[PDB]
Protein backbone atom coordinates (compact mmCIF):
# COMPACT_ATOMS: atom_id res chain seq x y z
CA UNK A 1 0.00 0.00 0.00
CA UNK A 2 2.48 2.59 -1.27
CA UNK A 3 2.39 5.99 0.62
CA UNK A 4 4.42 8.72 -0.90
CA UNK A 5 5.74 12.18 0.80
CA UNK A 6 6.40 14.51 -1.79
CA UNK A 7 7.30 17.81 -1.15
CA UNK A 8 3.88 18.72 -1.07
CA UNK A 9 3.56 22.39 -3.07
CA UNK A 10 1.73 25.15 -3.98
CA UNK A 11 1.77 25.88 -7.55
CA UNK A 12 -0.98 26.90 -9.76
CA UNK A 13 -2.38 24.66 -12.22
CA UNK A 14 -3.21 26.63 -15.63
CA UNK A 15 -5.23 24.58 -18.64
CA UNK A 16 -3.29 25.04 -21.76
CA UNK A 17 -5.24 24.20 -25.08
CA UNK A 18 -4.13 20.90 -26.23
CA UNK A 19 -4.20 20.29 -29.90
CA UNK A 20 -4.10 16.75 -31.22
CA UNK A 21 -2.67 16.14 -34.15
CA UNK A 22 -2.24 12.93 -36.72
CA UNK A 23 -0.33 9.99 -34.94
CA UNK A 24 2.30 8.69 -37.18
CA UNK A 25 0.76 6.52 -40.17
CA UNK A 26 -2.96 7.44 -39.33
CA UNK A 27 -5.47 10.44 -40.00
CA UNK A 28 -7.50 12.30 -38.20
CA UNK A 29 -11.06 12.12 -39.56
CA UNK A 30 -13.17 15.68 -38.31
CA UNK A 31 -16.69 14.74 -38.85
CA UNK A 32 -18.65 18.11 -40.07
CA UNK A 33 -22.11 17.32 -39.34
CA UNK A 34 -23.28 19.77 -37.42
CA UNK A 35 -25.26 18.21 -35.16
CA UNK A 36 -23.32 14.50 -35.16
CA UNK A 37 -25.13 12.91 -32.24
CA UNK A 38 -22.57 9.80 -31.04
CA UNK A 39 -22.52 6.58 -32.50
CA UNK A 40 -23.43 6.27 -37.02
CA UNK A 41 -22.41 6.65 -40.03
CA UNK A 42 -21.32 10.52 -40.78
CA UNK A 43 -22.16 11.50 -43.82
CA UNK A 44 -20.13 15.38 -43.83
CA UNK A 45 -16.87 14.41 -42.90
CA UNK A 46 -13.21 14.99 -43.67
CA UNK A 47 -9.58 14.77 -42.63
CA UNK A 48 -7.59 16.93 -40.37
CA UNK A 49 -3.83 17.04 -39.53
CA UNK A 50 -5.44 18.46 -35.70
CA UNK A 51 -8.42 18.28 -33.96
CA UNK A 52 -9.37 21.67 -32.70
CA UNK A 53 -8.20 23.81 -29.75
CA UNK A 54 -9.29 21.30 -26.20
CA UNK A 55 -8.72 22.77 -23.10
CA UNK A 56 -8.45 19.65 -20.98
CA UNK A 57 -10.87 20.77 -17.06
CA UNK A 58 -10.63 18.18 -14.78
CA UNK A 59 -14.47 19.01 -12.87
CA UNK A 60 -17.25 16.40 -12.36
CA UNK A 61 -20.89 16.45 -13.27
CA UNK A 62 -20.53 20.08 -14.76
CA UNK A 63 -18.51 20.30 -17.81
CA UNK A 64 -16.58 23.54 -18.11
CA UNK A 65 -14.14 25.84 -20.72
CA UNK A 66 -14.92 23.28 -23.39
CA UNK A 67 -17.16 22.96 -27.05
CA UNK A 68 -20.60 24.41 -27.28
CA UNK A 69 -23.53 22.87 -29.87
CA UNK A 70 -24.22 25.24 -32.67
CA UNK A 71 -27.29 24.25 -33.46
CA UNK A 72 -29.73 22.38 -31.02
CA UNK A 73 -28.62 20.87 -27.25
CA UNK A 74 -27.45 17.46 -28.13
CA UNK A 75 -27.04 14.55 -25.67
CA UNK A 76 -24.81 11.76 -26.35
CA UNK A 77 -24.58 7.72 -24.26
CA UNK A 78 -23.59 4.48 -25.66
CA UNK A 79 -27.39 2.92 -24.51
CA UNK A 80 -29.76 5.13 -23.58
CA UNK A 81 -31.96 2.13 -22.25
CA UNK A 82 -29.17 0.95 -19.63
CA UNK A 83 -29.94 3.02 -16.81
CA UNK A 84 -26.17 2.30 -15.41
CA UNK A 85 -24.75 4.37 -18.91
CA UNK A 86 -23.50 8.11 -18.07
CA UNK A 87 -25.05 10.69 -20.56
CA UNK A 88 -23.34 13.54 -21.67
CA UNK A 89 -24.87 16.35 -22.41
CA UNK A 90 -23.84 19.29 -25.32
CA UNK A 91 -24.96 22.97 -24.52
CA UNK A 92 -26.48 25.71 -26.56
CA UNK A 93 -25.37 28.39 -24.64
CA UNK A 94 -22.57 28.87 -22.02
CA UNK A 95 -23.48 29.64 -18.49
CA UNK A 96 -21.37 30.86 -16.10
CA UNK A 97 -20.61 29.70 -12.27
CA UNK A 98 -18.18 32.42 -10.60
CA UNK A 99 -16.58 30.82 -7.69
CA UNK A 100 -14.14 31.90 -4.77
CA UNK A 101 -12.61 29.92 -1.81
CA UNK A 102 -14.43 31.41 0.38
CA UNK A 103 -17.14 28.42 0.02
CA UNK A 104 -19.60 29.62 -2.68
CA UNK A 105 -20.42 29.61 -6.48
CA UNK A 106 -23.13 31.34 -7.94
CA UNK A 107 -25.11 30.91 -10.90
CA UNK A 108 -27.58 32.84 -12.45
CA UNK A 109 -30.77 31.76 -11.35
CA UNK A 110 -32.75 32.57 -14.97
CA UNK A 111 -29.70 31.64 -17.17
CA UNK A 112 -29.66 27.98 -15.75
CA UNK A 113 -33.41 27.74 -15.34
CA UNK A 114 -33.83 27.98 -18.92
CA UNK A 115 -31.21 25.35 -19.95
CA UNK A 116 -32.96 22.65 -17.90
CA UNK A 117 -36.07 22.97 -19.81
CA UNK A 118 -33.90 22.26 -22.98
CA UNK A 119 -32.37 19.64 -21.79
CA UNK A 120 -35.57 18.61 -20.33
CA UNK A 121 -36.81 18.93 -23.95
CA UNK A 122 -35.08 15.73 -24.99
CA UNK A 123 -34.12 13.43 -21.73
CA UNK A 124 -33.78 9.42 -22.35
CA UNK A 125 -37.60 8.78 -23.53
CA UNK A 126 -35.55 9.92 -26.50
CA UNK A 127 -36.42 13.41 -27.56
CA UNK A 128 -39.58 11.57 -26.42
CA UNK A 129 -43.01 13.75 -27.50
CA UNK A 130 -43.53 14.09 -23.71
CA UNK A 131 -43.54 12.69 -20.45
CA UNK A 132 -42.34 13.84 -16.55
CA UNK A 133 -38.81 15.01 -16.57
CA UNK A 134 -37.45 15.31 -12.94
CA UNK A 135 -34.22 16.49 -11.80
CA UNK A 136 -33.19 15.11 -8.40
CA UNK A 137 -29.63 14.97 -7.28
CA UNK A 138 -27.03 12.64 -6.51
CA UNK A 139 -27.96 8.94 -4.76
CA UNK A 140 -24.54 9.10 -2.75
CA UNK A 141 -20.99 8.35 -3.26
CA UNK A 142 -17.51 9.95 -3.17
CA UNK A 143 -17.28 13.49 -2.88
CA UNK A 144 -16.22 13.63 -5.94
CA UNK A 145 -19.31 12.01 -7.50
CA UNK A 146 -21.34 13.58 -5.08
CA UNK A 147 -20.88 17.23 -5.42
CA UNK A 148 -19.30 19.25 -8.20
CA UNK A 149 -15.68 19.22 -7.38
CA UNK A 150 -13.38 20.78 -9.79
CA UNK A 151 -9.61 22.31 -9.21
CA UNK A 152 -10.48 26.55 -8.96
CA UNK A 153 -7.04 28.31 -8.76
CA UNK A 154 -5.01 25.36 -7.46
CA UNK A 155 -7.37 24.17 -4.82
CA UNK A 156 -10.10 21.63 -4.85
CA UNK A 157 -13.58 22.73 -4.53
CA UNK A 158 -16.32 20.59 -3.39
CA UNK A 159 -19.43 22.74 -4.12
CA UNK A 160 -22.72 21.45 -3.28
CA UNK A 161 -25.11 21.39 -5.88
CA UNK A 162 -28.63 20.46 -4.85
CA UNK A 163 -30.30 23.18 -5.80
CA UNK A 164 -29.26 22.75 -9.72
CA UNK A 165 -30.60 19.26 -9.85
CA UNK A 166 -34.23 20.11 -7.89
CA UNK A 167 -37.00 20.17 -9.81
CA UNK A 168 -40.54 18.99 -12.16
CA UNK A 169 -40.85 19.69 -15.95
CA UNK A 170 -42.80 17.34 -18.74
CA UNK B 1 -16.49 10.64 -47.06
CA UNK B 2 -19.27 8.77 -45.80
CA UNK B 3 -17.46 6.96 -42.80
CA UNK B 4 -17.81 5.76 -39.66
CA UNK B 5 -17.43 7.52 -35.42
CA UNK B 6 -18.74 6.26 -32.29
CA UNK B 7 -18.50 6.28 -28.42
CA UNK B 8 -14.82 4.79 -28.49
CA UNK B 9 -12.33 6.79 -28.80
CA UNK B 10 -9.33 9.00 -31.41
CA UNK B 11 -8.02 10.47 -28.38
CA UNK B 12 -9.99 9.44 -24.85
CA UNK B 13 -7.26 7.08 -24.10
CA UNK B 14 -4.83 9.02 -25.13
CA UNK B 15 -5.22 12.09 -23.60
CA UNK B 16 -6.47 10.48 -20.49
CA UNK B 17 -3.23 9.32 -20.12
CA UNK B 18 -1.41 12.88 -21.37
CA UNK B 19 -3.22 14.50 -18.95
CA UNK B 20 -2.99 11.97 -15.86
CA UNK B 21 0.62 12.53 -16.57
CA UNK B 22 0.25 15.99 -16.96
CA UNK B 23 -1.49 16.44 -13.53
CA UNK B 24 1.42 14.45 -11.90
CA UNK B 25 4.36 16.66 -13.37
CA UNK B 26 1.71 20.00 -12.25
CA UNK B 27 -0.33 19.20 -8.87
CA UNK B 28 2.05 17.17 -6.82
CA UNK B 29 0.51 16.27 -3.60
CA UNK B 30 1.90 13.21 -0.57
CA UNK B 31 0.30 10.03 -2.65
CA UNK B 32 -1.33 6.87 -1.02
CA UNK B 33 -2.39 4.59 -3.25
CA UNK B 34 -3.05 0.57 -2.74
CA UNK B 35 -1.77 -2.57 -4.46
CA UNK C 1 -34.53 41.08 -10.21
CA UNK C 2 -30.95 39.60 -9.79
CA UNK C 3 -31.91 36.08 -8.08
CA UNK C 4 -28.77 34.13 -8.25
CA UNK C 5 -28.30 30.42 -7.55
CA UNK C 6 -25.48 30.39 -4.27
CA UNK C 7 -24.21 27.09 -4.01
CA UNK C 8 -22.39 26.44 -0.69
CA UNK C 9 -18.71 25.29 -1.58
CA UNK C 10 -15.84 23.35 0.48
CA UNK C 11 -12.14 23.23 -0.31
CA UNK C 12 -10.88 19.99 0.85
CA UNK C 13 -6.80 18.68 1.39
CA UNK C 14 -7.61 14.85 1.29
CA UNK C 15 -9.27 13.80 -2.32
CA UNK C 16 -9.98 10.53 -3.82
CA UNK C 17 -8.11 10.12 -7.02
CA UNK C 18 -9.65 10.32 -10.14
CA UNK C 19 -6.52 9.40 -12.39
CA UNK C 20 -6.21 5.30 -10.70
CA UNK C 21 -7.90 4.43 -7.24
CA UNK C 22 -5.83 6.23 -4.97
CA UNK C 23 -5.68 9.23 -2.00
CA UNK C 24 -4.41 12.32 -2.12
CA UNK C 25 -3.45 15.41 0.39
CA UNK C 26 -2.50 18.92 -0.50
CA UNK C 27 -1.32 22.00 1.62
CA UNK C 28 -3.89 24.61 2.80
CA UNK C 29 -4.64 27.38 0.83
CA UNK C 30 -2.00 30.61 0.54
CA UNK C 31 -4.03 32.83 -1.36
CA UNK C 32 -7.16 34.91 0.42
CA UNK C 33 -9.17 35.35 -2.74
CA UNK C 34 -9.20 31.84 -4.73
CA UNK C 35 -11.34 33.27 -7.76
CA UNK C 36 -12.44 31.53 -11.15
CA UNK C 37 -15.10 32.18 -13.55
CA UNK C 38 -15.77 29.09 -15.18
CA UNK C 39 -18.33 28.65 -17.92
CA UNK C 40 -20.85 25.61 -17.93
CA UNK C 41 -20.39 24.19 -21.48
CA UNK C 42 -22.20 20.88 -20.57
CA UNK C 43 -23.59 18.52 -18.01
CA UNK C 44 -22.84 14.98 -17.41
CA UNK C 45 -26.13 12.82 -15.85
CA UNK C 46 -27.62 9.59 -15.66
CA UNK C 47 -31.34 8.27 -14.93
CA UNK C 48 -33.01 6.44 -12.19
CA UNK C 49 -34.20 2.66 -13.66
CA UNK C 50 -36.84 0.58 -12.56
CA UNK C 51 -39.41 2.67 -14.13
CA UNK C 52 -38.42 2.02 -18.08
CA UNK C 53 -41.04 4.08 -20.17
CA UNK C 54 -43.15 5.14 -17.43
CA UNK C 55 -44.47 8.45 -17.36
CA UNK C 56 -41.77 10.22 -15.37
CA UNK C 57 -37.92 9.49 -16.18
CA UNK C 58 -35.13 10.90 -13.24
CA UNK C 59 -31.94 12.45 -14.00
CA UNK C 60 -29.39 13.03 -11.45
CA UNK C 61 -25.99 15.14 -11.96
CA UNK C 62 -22.91 12.46 -12.55
CA UNK C 63 -18.81 12.46 -13.84
CA UNK C 64 -15.80 10.78 -12.27
CA UNK C 65 -14.77 8.22 -15.62
CA UNK C 66 -12.60 11.71 -16.44
CA UNK C 67 -12.84 9.92 -20.28
CA UNK C 68 -16.39 11.06 -20.43
CA UNK C 69 -14.95 14.60 -20.30
CA UNK C 70 -12.68 14.03 -22.80
CA UNK C 71 -14.80 11.89 -24.93
CA UNK C 72 -17.07 14.98 -25.14
CA UNK C 73 -14.53 16.57 -27.06
CA UNK C 74 -13.54 14.17 -29.31
CA UNK C 75 -16.24 12.57 -30.15
CA UNK C 76 -16.55 13.88 -33.91
CA UNK C 77 -13.28 12.80 -34.15
CA UNK C 78 -11.61 9.56 -35.51
CA UNK C 79 -8.00 8.20 -36.50
CA UNK C 80 -7.55 5.87 -39.58
CA UNK C 81 -4.74 4.11 -40.83
CA UNK C 82 -3.04 5.76 -43.39
CA UNK C 83 -0.53 4.28 -46.20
Amino acid sequence: TSVITQACPKVSFEPIPIHYCAPAGFAILKCNNKTFNGTGPCTNVSTVQCTHGIRPVVSTQLLLNGSLAEEEVVIRSVNFTDNAKTIIVQLNTSVEINCTGAGHCNISRAKWNNTLKQIASKLREQFGNNKTIIFKQSSGGDPEIVTHSFNCGGEFFYCNSTQLFNSTWF
Amino acid sequence: TENFNMWKNDMVEQMHEDIISLWDQSLKPCVKLTP
Amino acid sequence: GSDTITLPCRIKQIINMWQKVGKAMYAPPISGQIRCSSNITGLLLTRDGGNSNNESEIFRPGGGDMRDNWRSELYKYKVVKIE
